[PDB]
RNA sequence: AGCUGCUCCCUAGCAUGCUACUACCG
RNA sequence: GCGGUAGUAGCAUGCUAGGGAGCAG
């Protein structure tokens, strides 16, 4: 504060004090002036000390808005995620066979464990070594889950292209050796 | 929280008793806030004391306390006023510049749009200002059309005629063609899917959405919407191409298109098309003939009803292959001749109500008369191409407004294209016209047609004029003359040829009790876009404002090929229109 | 962070407003921000006041607020000012020296590098700071050069000739062979791959890299570098040799090389050649005789361009056998005559472009006029030999400067070892030209060639001269004579065995329409490097001083073998140079 | 890239408390 | 001379908060 009502009275108080000490008149003006600018220090304390809590108060109110006007934001924005995450997953699964199966139920209760099973339109197979891959995706089609699969690409653990000629016994030595089938359901 | 629209600075209130609760400026909302009686401001929280039970709303009385604003008999010890220095306690308060001249927004919010100043202040305002101002008359609208009564139906008279019943302290609004009811079927559960309907006087005669069994207890309901804010102005900031840019010219000329050759280069180097059109000069002739100017254009096509979108597609069957175009329709009753949900492609006919977001080339308005602020903007907030067209013209009726009741709005002040033919000037038009003979050409041109058109084939001397005064005895907002329908009913049938004319009267209860005695179809000019025949009957009823002026006059006159009836009861537009006249029988 | 470049003491600070961002300490930095408007610094941490959403940028009104730098009326109670005593508050307060002498770095950073004065303080301040100026230079000119418009190409009207279209609110730089543009092809995902190119008015003809087809849509765009700081200065502190160290000498005498061995010595003993020699006196027959002087020595070639390179290649076919050489080309259009991808060997051609890192022994530098203070030094910033030929002279044109419009660079002030064949001398000539018959030789002596030259075989007798003023319509940066194309009309067809010579125009424009009279091959002298031909024709065009300067003619009259024609406007070098003057037609 | 418990160091805030100095009054 | 209240400076205990780090299951 410098420019409050306090600041003039105590001024030109002092100011008369001292111009009177100069004059240097009584004893008892010394006590005057003293008692004086002993209250007038008593009003530019209480209206410039403790005038400065409001202004702090103030600040802390400022922030604490601002706080959540960006706290409020946030939440906006992972709401508009999330719903856009739900609805592109939704354009998937709304196929024919999701609503045979769902209708061949008696409740419309189905467990989720054959959901991909009976409607799923590709497969991953992932295969440690050469006979297993022997046993399970042998040749161009096989048969898994009473459906039968058709091959199309395959790679290895560094994500590079295999074809199914170097597939044998005695080139197995030179793969990176999980192997990752992709096959298509056959109609 | 954001910018406000008067000032563009960064700010965090509302006008909380205003009605779209704008956002404002820190100086920007005082002004608004101490200059008119919305004294209530919403910050990140609202502006009222916490005292349990209390009843304040006010922002100059209520007083910071601590957390929280508290009232004056509750106010801690020590507080810190929310109003003072002449700002709002808010965010951002130093940089906000603020404004003086605040009586523009002021009257605007302040204001119930019922007379002329309020859309003479609607138009000449900033244009932020008046896309706000369009959303101030959509709210009002809204709020003041579900204000009316609730159509209790529990007879069943006949089909199209059955009984109406409503509550006690509502009105029943006039029952008209302007503005389409909507109902609801019971059910034990809720009670849904009747339709639109459009109900008046018969008895109640109804016109139905589609045929269907009318149960008991249904109620006809003037439903609202819950419309949105809105960003993209009236119109871009304009422009004149260095070249034909985004296009490049035909090689041939075209039979059809010959007489707009000379239209083609003057918008292939700007965007807007400002149209000063006639009603049927070749108005939707070019429309398929800019189409094709280049046909890998972009075109979008707009419409004011699914009726302006067929007056579009009532010809696009023939000059037009439908390899790739479509036009929308949101989950009713009218034509669906193209692809429906497709959005981008060669041409897409829409209403403006269901336009997707896209870009484009080209954008054929439908007649500009009854877009209104909202309407027209809401094209280019959507669907921002980057050349446009604005066929229409403000030389018929618009889309009528409900309580513009003191003055009419004038002829000049209709949305913001229709202002510059007469302030900047037109640049479009066809100097041939489709139907008119020489009895609505000239004569014409002394009124609102700029002593600019020539008639398509000569006088025809038999468009019927006669003089009397008329006898009016009126229902809550319609009119029927029995002496004037008494009087036409001497030139009917002692003319015997001259029953091919559909009679036309604002009142449609004219046209409704017509058929009584004669039988021809009923029609009225508030939808007299589309109808163009060959022989028409029209009378004045009352000789007020309603009916008498220029864009409701000239909205029937121009209609046929060979002759229309004018029945006048006042003597402004005898004397300044003037036709064949004979004896009173 | 690390040691400033005026100061060479440890700091933690920047210009943020100013171009390239260099170190300076406290003091240092305070003097660099006081004196001038960079009013920007970035610590660690930039100098910005964290107020949500505040604005101010200064640094003399921030203070210092406990963890963070705030504003005034941002700050807490009590701060401690960021920017006093002298200083800006930062790393390594006490260890900083900083200077009085501020001009020259403000000089250099407020200048935008358009005038002479420019450069006189760019070549005349310290070498670290002359560093500075060529990097200011390249950012300076990068910034500019991508400022200007993109050509959007919409037609197909020939090959070799389309039509522009360019954007609004951008101007379309001159069309010149100096600045190649620069297109990709447009697909629906991306845009890539068309190459540098260069075009002119037509229709637009363009100079194309390689055959394809012109689509539609592509743009051309003269696209921008990732420029880099520089490492080493523009050349080391010199030295004489006490020894021929790492060198010896040869054992036999070479007949082509017969005229270079006094020239042997000189330089086995140093590391520079400070060069002047005037194009074509044996320029380049040293750089593979010098070569040869002991094949065992690693030597270094650089060039300006690959025509450059190519012209210390078109004769490296002959006299060096291919066992172990290579030259560097980067992921075009040009000769690769030697092992590509190649580095450590024997001999490495080079365009400085592309130039790995390595030791080596000779350094054949090509030609020193186009190099500027930045490309020369970075040869030695990436690859240090130890003693260097300089080949070239200021006796040509240099790299051009786009926006050098107040008086052009003196030929002094080129680069660093420019200007020390005028302020301590040269010691590299052949006395033996190749191309100069008597006309050529010594009356140019009293130009810069410093009364040093003979003729190589005697005169001829032959190389024209004009008397006329010329008169002139320019385009946009370019202008054509239609009378003074009219005059050398006469003089070609009635001199039938005049056509073997090539009439060259540095405003190409020229060279563009006098193909339709005349079909002579197109060529400017700002490329006149390599080009070395018989019979050769020039005119002045304006007599202004784009061309009127001595770096301008000698380019253009030191060409030929037997004469050349000289087609006058002005007096100044009129009265200069002298040839053989007859009657006007 | 998880759930808990314990410990060390630095900063800021408030309350409380201690102690010292000036002023008013009794 | 003492007591009280209003001020200014230093010290002490704990309570919340923010940041960095270590151990164990
Ligand atoms: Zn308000
Ligand atoms: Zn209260
Ligand atoms: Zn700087
Ligand atoms: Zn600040």
């Amino acid at each position: 504060f410098s420019s409050l009502p306090s600041y003039a009275a105590f001024a030109t108080a002092q100011e008369a004090y001292e111009q009177a000490v100069a004059n240097g008149d009584s004893e008892v003006v010394l006590k005057k002036l003293k008692k004086s600018l002993n209250v007038a220090k008593s009003e530019f304390d209480r209206d410039a000390a403790m005038q400065r809590k409001l202004e702090k108060m103030a600040d802390q109110a400022m922030t604490q808005m601002y706080k959540q006007a960006r706290s409020e934001d946030k939440r906006a924005k992972v709401t508009s995620a999330m719903q856009t995450m739900l609805f592109t997953m939704l354009r998937k699964l709304d196929n024919d066979a999701l609503n045979n199966i769902i209708n061949n139920a008696r409740d419309g209760c189905v467990p989720l464990n054959i959901i991909p099973l009976t409607t799923a339109a590709k497969l991953m197979v992932v295969i440690p070594d050469y006979n297993t891959y022997k046993n399970t995706c042998d040749g161009t089609t096989f048969t898994y889950a009473s459906a039968l699969w058709e091959i199309q690409q395959v790679v290895d653990a560094d994500s590079k292209i295999v074809q199914l000629s170097e597939i044998s016994m005695d080139n197995s030595p030179n793969l990176a050796w999980p192997l990752i089938v992709t096959a298509l359901r056959a109609n | 929280v954001g910018a406000c629209v008067l000032c563009n600075s960064q700010t965090s209130l509302r006008c909380g008793a205003c009605i779209r609760r704008p956002f404002l400026c820190c100086k920007c909302c005082y002004d608004h806030v101490i200059s008119t009686s919305h004294k209530l401001v919403l910050s990140v929280n609202p502006y009222v004391c916490n005292a349990p039970g209390c009843d304040v709303t006010d922002v100059t009385q209520l007083y910071l306390g601590g957390m929280s604003y508290y009232c004056k008999s509750h106010k801690p010890p020590i507080s810190f006023p929310l109003c003072a220095n002449g700002q709002v306690f808010g965010l951002y308060k130093n940089t906000c510049v603020g404004s003086d001249n605040v009586t523009d927004f002021n009257a605007i919010a302040t204001c119930d749009w019922t007379n002329a100043g309020d859309y003479i202040l609607a138009n000449t305002c900033t244009e932020r200002l008046k896309l706000f101002a369009a959303e101030t008359l959509k709210a009002t609208e809204e709020t003041f059309k579900l204000s009316y009564g609730i159509a209790t139906v529990r007879e069943v008279l006949s089909d199209r005629e059955l009984h109406l019943s409503w509550e006690v302290g509502k009105p029943r609004p006039p029952l008209n063609r302007n503005y389409v009811f909507t109902g609801y079927r019971v059910t034990k559960n809720s009670k849904v899917q009747i339709g639109e309907y459009t109900f008046e006087k018969g008895a109640v005669v109804y016109r139905g959405t589609t045929t269907y069994k009318l149960n008991v207890g249904d109620y006809f309901v003037l439903t609202s919407h819950t419309v949105m804010p809105l960003s993209a102005p009236t119109l871009v900031p304009q422009e004149h191409y260095v070249r034909i840019t985004g296009l490049y010219p035909t090689l041939n000329i075209s039979d059809e298109f010959s007489s707009n050759v000379a239209n083609y280069q003057k918008v292939g180097m700007q965007k807007y098309s400002t149209l000063q059109g006639p009603p049927g000069t070749g108005k939707s002739h070019f429309a398929i003939g800019l189409a094709l100017y280049y046909p890998s254009a972009r075109i979008v096509y707009t419409a004011c009803s699914h009726a302006a979108v067929d007056a579009l597609c009532e010809k696009a069957l023939k000059y037009l292959p439908i390899d790739k175009c479509s036009r929308i329709i949101p989950a009713v009753e009218c034509f669906d001749k193209f692809k429906v949900n497709s959005t981008l492609e060669q041409y897409v006919f829409c209403t403006v109500n269901a336009l997707p977001e896209t870009t484009a080339d080209i954008v054929v308005f439908d007649e500009i008369s009854m877009a209104t602020n909202y309407d027209l903007s809401v094209v280019n907030a959507r669907l921002r191409a980057k050349h446009y067209v604005y066929i229409g013209d403000p030389a018929q009726l618009p889309a009528p407004r409900t309580l513009l009741t003191k003055g009419t709005l004038e002829p000049e002040y209709f949305n913001s294209v229709c202002r510059l033919m007469k302030t900047i000037g037109p640049d479009m038009f066809l100097g041939t016209c489709r139907r008119c003979p020489a009895e609505i050409v000239d004569t014409v041109s002394a009124l609102v047609y700029d002593n600019k058109l020539k008639a398509h084939k000569d006088k025809s001397a038999q468009c019927f004029k006669m003089f009397y005064k008329g006898v009016i005895t009126h229902d809550v907002s319609s009119a029927i003359n029995r002496p004037q329908i008494g009087v036409v009913r001497e030139f009917l049938t002692r003319n015997p040829a001259w029953r091919k004319a559909v009679f036309i009267s604002p009142y449609n209860s004219q046209n409704a009790v017509a058929s009584k005695i004669l039988g021809l179809p009923t029609q009225t000019v508030d939808s007299s876009q589309g109808s163009e025949y060959d022989y028409v009957i029209f009378t004045q009823t009352t000789e007020t404002a309603h009916s008498c002026n220029v864009n409701r006059f000239n909205v029937a006159i121009t209609r046929a090929k060979v002759g229309i009836l004018c029945i006048m009861s006042d003597r402004d537009l005898y004397d300044k229109l003037q036709f064949t006249s004979l004896e009173i029988p």
